[PDB]
């Protein structure tokens, strides 16, 4: 009577794809933003 | 010149700081119980024996400098 | 509390657990998880086993 | 009544991204225009206190994100509904990424607007009028975060 | 392996696993949890679950 | 002369470094006769020697605030105290020898009789330094005291702006530049420092585990949403007085704006900047005093890691600890506590006690266009 | 109680402080130095003895430091 | 009748993406064509206030996204159907990414147009004629976002 | 008859892509071939209004996508079959990616055309005859989206 | 209480409040530290008045170390999934908004100390821009406080 | 005790405490080691004094050694999932904050010894900014000892 | 014993200790070895004096070989999952820290031998920097021996 399954919720493909395609949509938006401020090129001789 | 000059102010601090560490371990202070691996008081004085022979060892560096 | 467990030999066979077995005829909802996995005395009339076909019959009266 | 246990994840990501993406816009408006102060001030020292208007107008962008990052963080309860937490997610992106654009525009037109005032002082009343249009992009995104999050 | 799912209810909304044969069905049932195994039950307990 | 070494001492507070900071400075003022005989040295002895009296007052003040919270090289002292007593915990709570296993970190109880009596005559009691929940007490204390020092130093700065008008004889500037400024600060922020003082005296450990929070009730003043059973009210009639204290501050924005320019296009738009740099600036100035809590925490945490990782491996040795081990441990410790814990922490706390005067104190009264006197004299020609 | 003791021992300087001051040219600075030292240092003590008065927590102690200061206090 | 729990995600995304991508287009129109005002200012400073036309054209792009971020956020209920929220996802994308394109076209023509007006004053009637064509790209996305949000 | 609850995702994603991808092609042909107006304006200012054809012909690209995206948004219906909704995703890709690429060729030939007409005015009937062949490409995607959406 | 993997998102808020904040404090020190090395060959007297962008950027690491201490002291066994997501958003909003304030100090403090060598009037103006560039790291702190008390 | 895979996150914090801190200690030694060569052809007397910015980067490596020894001595088969998540965040916050601290040392130590060749007065100012970029690795030490030992 | 897939993570610690220390030793002998060729045209005397960056880059390769033999001799059919996680992190700790140390040797050893072509006073200073880039591989060794021999 032992060895019951781990109880994944029924909406597991929804919550997996809501987290995955946001946290790599907010990481690519973060990486592209911090890439442009790192390489700013203000112009500095004077 | 400066390595001879920096050594005396470190030794003058080395005798002041480590003597007071010797007296604070002789009185068996309750704040310093992390450094101890009536019987426990004897370990405290042992560290005070340890500190003092290094506090006196900084006097030799003062005379050498 | 424990799952339903049918056996024909000394070895055990098909076994089935649920947390809320509930049925409805028309619009009357009747919960049956208190008569199934706790009562320990089920009417498993023909619970077949053949290693390629198995049936689990639960009857409630 | 009470939502699921994962439901407050999306409302927290609307609270952080309303401050992360709006500080990343206000950092571009401060850095790109503030380097324009360092090049202008070598030849015209009298205009170092009138040219800090593009760095105070990019500082309102981070205030636009801080207000709704607090306002989202007060509507956070244990077990909020999944509908109520997507509103905080949709309010955080619509003010962070909107203030990221508003801080990128203020940095560009604030940089050129103070490179040009060192050669033409009549530009300075026109530089404010473009810095007003580039600032209300953070204000337009604010009043969508005020409408979305308060439902 | 065994099966396990969270909703094996009837009354088809999008993806409910128990579908009736004719749609005006008088019977409806609902499992808020579910775990069944056949053909490899060993030592009176479930195996690893092939989840739904 | 007082408040700048005092704001240096709240964020750099240590009795051990309070000794080293003034002993470096007493050496620079008692031996200053032979140093003016020399022409010049490096700027680590030219700029430092030009401020030899600033560092002297930073030493004697950080001995005091390095005694309020005990923190002497992250070690603490007993002067007639330790009011938290562990022995009644073993007696009345029926709390036997089980300490060994089970729970190895055990928390005391203040509501049971005998454990806490008297709030330790002078300063912070040293039971916290040997506790492991030390930081969750200090962060409730050092943060709320960074606003108490942040309001009464900024209310003192707006009280010096009244005499900038009544001496120059500009009584028009009082009724839109001092009176609505002191109403806007006392109703919002001067109520906050008496809301911090209220929670210290009202609630004790016996009653009110459901204690209110001062972060929520301050935000729920601005956001008018009142009524929720999560956070109980601090006192009776809180919805009556706090709705009054916010609406008296809301009318201060038209009181500063609409009633000054009646003397026109540039005194309405450019002098609205004088309101909005005070409107949203006063909130961002109060929160800017949290940097004397962050620097007080980062200095107190750096003092542990040079003791419990550098000194402790030289101390916690059984037989030969104080011999040839501790002579080279302390000589590397004295280099690490000077180069890190006294030079950069003494310079990070130097600037952020200085920028709190330039921006958060000298913006309320100090305008400062200025022109220096520079009298014609031969004091340029001293010796060379 | 030290709260009714230290309110006048830090209240001596700042009230009897400007009463005994020499007539030199540093009167407007030393009185400012004595009063502000009494205001800053006493209020620093005041907001520290009030934090521990009526407390809410207890010191979470290590297990070797459960039985140790029973002999020391 | 009732929608699922996750159904409100796609409609609060179209509320944000109507404001995020239209402010990202209005900021490109303000930055790229505000760089050109500082180039024409150093030689021809009478045409400063008359050359704010390419940045008031990009300001209408920002309020195209503000209107349908209000039309979507006021049409939100808990448990809206999955069809009714998919309508307001494409109503947010077809006006954000149309105003994003129409802001790239305003900022490029507005950059070359006000720099060519400094050397040829007869171009100002032509630049303001191209900016009508580059502004109705955000308007064609607006009248397809209103026809999707209302149903 | 009633399809799945996510069936109307693919039709709105075709109504969005019919307007988004056409507005990107219409903004390329306006910005690229409007940059070419300001280069020929300085020396040959009488050919300004005659050379606005490559921003007119790039504007008909956007009204090809507006016609399809209105027909998809009007043929939308609660509970559409999964067959009918993919017919309007293929109708959105047929006129979306067509107007994206046909609006690219109006930009490149229009920018190269108005600079080669201002020096050789005999190339004006040769420029407009290449732009016609790049504009019927946007109409091949239109009249195959009218077949698919009304199928 | 909560599940066993609930304490992962809270220690990813204690780490990312120190990783992403010491990365912003490193960029403000490195990009402006080359501003001191290029300036001082011309004007070697301002190496004590001009290290104030380095000292200002040394507070972004301290603003993150403070939040990484409030999170790592509120960690106990069995925190809920709700209370652990609050400490993840309190660690990103003070780390990634300290990465923003470390950019705007490192770019302004680089060019600001070149322009102070050629003209000493900029010192009042350069220090004013570093006020507006440092409060981005402070606004992330007071939203990390309002999340971590819940 | 905990699950079988629970020791994966604690050893990954024992490796990343040494991997990412040696990657910062190498960039502080490699980037400031090319600055010794460009300094050498002008001022040969400043050779032994310019080994200080690679000494400071050498302490970044032992900041990660005293956390990787500390984790790999407290390892046990069957540690809980909570205790091993604490040591993953103890190695990520001392490695990636020593990678940032070693980045800023290699940049101000490279440019600092370029300006020391043209002017010897920068050497007391270069050694000040090397301290402020060193404590970013020390701030990651004191948040690693909080997370690991608790 | 353990599961059947358990020996995968120990083999990927035996091979990652080798192929990441051989990539560090590749960059050590190739980037410094291309500086020996540019030094040789004007100073052909100190050719044998300049194999020291190439010799000390080969020490990094035998640091990874010792751990990879030590891991591959501690393998059994059916080890625990805890033991094979120990040797994965023992392979990354000497592989990816030898890749950092071998990158640092190849950079300063390249500029060092091009600096001793024009001034031989750098030679006693070039070797003293390379010991600091040598011990980063040695620190990765003594954490790999601690992790694997548990
Ligand atoms: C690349 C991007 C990677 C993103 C990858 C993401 C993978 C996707 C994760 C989703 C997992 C399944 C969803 C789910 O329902 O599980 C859980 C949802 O709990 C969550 O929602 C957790 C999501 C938080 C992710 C944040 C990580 C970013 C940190 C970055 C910071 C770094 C800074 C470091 C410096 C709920 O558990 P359950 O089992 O469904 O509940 C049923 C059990 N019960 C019945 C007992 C209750
Ligand atoms: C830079 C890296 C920064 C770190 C950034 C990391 C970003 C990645 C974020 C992923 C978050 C997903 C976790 C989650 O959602 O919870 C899920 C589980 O929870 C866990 O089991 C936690 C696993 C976290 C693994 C991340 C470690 C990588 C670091 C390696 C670095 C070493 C480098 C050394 C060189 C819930 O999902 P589930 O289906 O419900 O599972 C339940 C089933 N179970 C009970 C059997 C478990
Ligand atoms: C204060 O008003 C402003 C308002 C703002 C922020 C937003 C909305 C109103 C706008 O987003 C809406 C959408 C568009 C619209 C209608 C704006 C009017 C703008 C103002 O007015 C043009 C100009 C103003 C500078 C402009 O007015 C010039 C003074 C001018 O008068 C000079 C004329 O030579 C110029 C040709 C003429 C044209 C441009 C309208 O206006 O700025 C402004 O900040
Ligand atoms: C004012 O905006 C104009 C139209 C706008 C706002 C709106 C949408 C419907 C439009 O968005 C779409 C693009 C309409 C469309 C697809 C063509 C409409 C074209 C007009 O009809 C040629 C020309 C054109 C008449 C005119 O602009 C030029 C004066 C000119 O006529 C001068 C001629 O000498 C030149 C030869 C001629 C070309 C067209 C033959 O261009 O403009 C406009 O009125
Ligand atoms: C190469 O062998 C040396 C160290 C090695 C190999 C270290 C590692 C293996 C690792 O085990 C150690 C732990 C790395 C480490 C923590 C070194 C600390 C200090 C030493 O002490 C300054 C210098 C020091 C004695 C000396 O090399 C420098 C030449 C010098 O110190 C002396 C003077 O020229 C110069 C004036 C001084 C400056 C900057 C004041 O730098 O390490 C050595 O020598
Ligand atoms: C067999 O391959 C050689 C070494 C190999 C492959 C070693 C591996 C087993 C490796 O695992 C390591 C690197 C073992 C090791 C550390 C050898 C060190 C030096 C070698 O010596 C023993 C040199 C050395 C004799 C010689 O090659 C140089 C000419 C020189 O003798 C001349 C001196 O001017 C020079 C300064 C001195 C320095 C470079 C050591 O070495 O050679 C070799 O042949
Ligand atoms: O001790 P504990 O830790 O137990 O908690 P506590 O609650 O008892 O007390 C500690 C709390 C402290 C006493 C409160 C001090 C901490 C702060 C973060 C307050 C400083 C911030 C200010 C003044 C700005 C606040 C932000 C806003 C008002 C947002 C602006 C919004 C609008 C203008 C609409
Ligand atoms: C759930 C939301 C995740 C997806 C959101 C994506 C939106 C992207 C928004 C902005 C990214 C653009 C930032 C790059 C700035 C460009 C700089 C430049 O071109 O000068
Ligand atoms: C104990 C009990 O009720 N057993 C019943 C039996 O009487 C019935 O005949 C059978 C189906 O025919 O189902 C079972
Ligand atoms: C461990 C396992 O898989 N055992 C199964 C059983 C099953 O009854 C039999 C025939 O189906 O085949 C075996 O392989
Ligand atoms: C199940 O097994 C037990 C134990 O051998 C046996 O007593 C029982 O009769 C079996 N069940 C049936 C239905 O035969
Ligand atoms: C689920 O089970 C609980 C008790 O186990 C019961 O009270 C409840 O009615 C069940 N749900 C339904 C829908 O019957
Ligand atoms: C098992 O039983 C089923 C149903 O009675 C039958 O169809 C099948 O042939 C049987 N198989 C064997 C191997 O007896």
């Amino acid at each position: 009577t032992y060895n019951l399954a781990y109880k994944y919720n029924f909406e597991y493909p929804v919550v997996f794809n809501l987290v995955l395609w946001i946290m790599i949509g907010l990481a690519l938006t973060l990486i592209v933003t911090c890439y442009n401020i790192w390489n700013m090129d203000p112009g500095y001789d004077s | 010149p400066k390595l001879a000059a920096c050594g005396i102010v470190l030794s003058a601090w080395g005798v002041i700081m480590l003597i007071m560490l010797g007296i604070f371990f002789n009185v068996h202070s309750a704040v310093l119980i992390e450094d101890v691996p009536q019987n426990i008081y004897n370990l405290y004085e042992q560290v005070s024996y340890n500190c003092f022979i290094a506090a006196s060892l900084y006097l030799l560096l003062g005379g050498f400098s | 509390n424990v799952p339903v467990s049918y056996n024909d030999s000394y070895d055990t066979r098909i076994l089935f657990w649920a947390q809320n077995f509930s049925v409805a005829y028309g619009e009357h909802w009747e919960d049956l998880t208190s008569r199934t996995f706790g009562v320990q005395d089920l009417n498993l009339t023909g619970s077949f086993w053949n290693d390629t076909v198995a049936r689990l019959v639960l009857t409630y009266d | 009544k009470n939502g699921p246990e994962y439901a407050s994840f999306f409302a927290v990501m609307g609270a952080s991204a309303a401050m992360v993406f709006s500080a990343l816009g206000a950092a571009y408006g401060t850095a790109k225009s503030g380097t324009g102060i360092a090049a202008m001030s070598v030849m015209r020292p009298e205009m170092i206190m009138k040219s800090i208007i593009p760095v105070v107008m990019a500082g309102i962008i981070a205030i636009y994100g801080l207000v709704v990052a607090v306002l989202i963080a007060n509507s956070l309860n244990d077990g909020i509904s999944l509908y109520r937490s997507f509103l905080q997610l949709g309010a955080g992106l619509s003010v962070g990424l909107s203030g990221l654009a508003a801080g990128f525009a203020i940095g560009i037109v604030g940089d050129a607007g103070v490179r040009g005032t060192a050669q033409q002082p009549r530009l300075f009343v026109g530089m404010i009028l473009i810095l007003i249009f580039a600032e209300v992009l953070g204000l337009y995104g604010l009043i969508v975060a005020l409408i979305l999050s308060t439902k | 392996y065994s099966f396990h799912c969270e909703h094996v209810s009837s009354e088809n909304e999008d993806g409910n696993l128990l579908v009736p044969d004719t749609q005006p069905s008088l019977w409806q049932m609902t499992f808020r949890d579910f775990q069944i195994q056949a053909f490899n039950v060993t030592d009176k307990k479930f195996s690893y679950a092939s989840d739904c | 002369i007082i408040t700048f070494p005092f704001l240096f001492a709240v964020m750099f507070g240590d009795l051990g470094h309070g000794i080293l900071m003034t002993l470096f400075a007493v050496w620079m003022v008692l031996r200053e006769s032979r140093i003016l005989s020399q022409k010049n040295e490096n700027e680590m002895f030219s700029t430092i020697f030009s401020g030899r009296y600033i560092i002297l007052l930073m030493g004697v003040f950080s001995i005091y605030t390095g005694l309020i919270y005990n923190d002497c090289f992250s070690k603490s002292l007993n002067i007639f105290g330790s009011s938290w007593s562990v022995r009644p915990m073993f007696d009345i709570y029926n709390w036997t020898e089980e300490t060994l296993r089970g729970n190895p970190v055990l928390q005391l109880n203040p509501a049971v009789t005998g454990v806490f009596g008297g709030p330790y005559p002078f300063g912070i009691d040293p039971i916290w330094n040997i506790a492991t929940n030390k930081l969750t007490f200090l962060n409730s204390f050092k943060m709320k005291m960074s606003v108490i020092l942040g309001i009464i130093h900024m209310l003192f700065g707006v009280s010096l702006s009244l005499f900038n008008h009544t001496y120059f004889k500009k009584p028009l500037n009082i009724y839109f530049g001092f009176i609505p400024e002191i109403i806007f600060m006392t109703s919002l922020f001067g109520y906050l420092v008496i809301l911090i003082f209220y929670k210290w005296t009202a609630y004790n450990a016996k009653t009110s585990e459901k204690a209110p929070s001062l972060l929520i009730h301050f935000i729920n003043m601005f956001l008018f949403s009142y009524g929720d059973s999560g956070n109980s009210m601090l006192y009776s009639g809180q919805k009556g007085i706090q709705c009054f204290l916010v609406v008296v501050a809301l009318l201060c924005v038209p009181w500063m704006l609409l009633f000054k320019p009646l003397v026109f296009g540039d005194t309405m738009v450019h002098q609205a900047i004088h309101t909005i740099e005070y409107c949203l600036g006063c909130i961002s100035n109060t929160a800017s005093y949290l940097r004397l809590w962050a620097l007080s925490l980062a200095h107190a945490q750096l003092s542990e890691v040079l003791w419990t990782m550098v000194i402790h491996i030289g101390l916690k040795v059984k037989s030969l600890a104080g011999g040839l081990a501790l002579f080279f441990i302390f000589a590397a410790f004295a280099t690490l506590t000077v180069a890190i814990l006294l030079i950069m922490e003494g310079l990070s706390a130097f600037l952020h006690a200085l920028r709190l005067h330039w921006v958060e104190f000298q913006n309320k009264f100090y305008s400062g266009t200025g022109f220096k006197f520079l009298p014609f004299s031969f004091e340029h020609i001293r010796e060379g | 109680l030290p709260v009714v003791i230290f309110t006048t021992f830090w209240g001596l300087i700042g009230i009897a402080g400007p009463w005994f001051v020499p007539k030199g040219p540093n009167r407007g600075v030393i009185i400012t130095m004595l009063v502000a030292t009494a205001v800053c240092c006493y209020l620093f003590w005041l907001i520290a003895i009030l934090a521990q008065l009526n407390p809410l927590f207890g010191p979470q102690l290590k297990n070797e430091t459960i039985w140790y200061v029973r002999f020391l206090w």
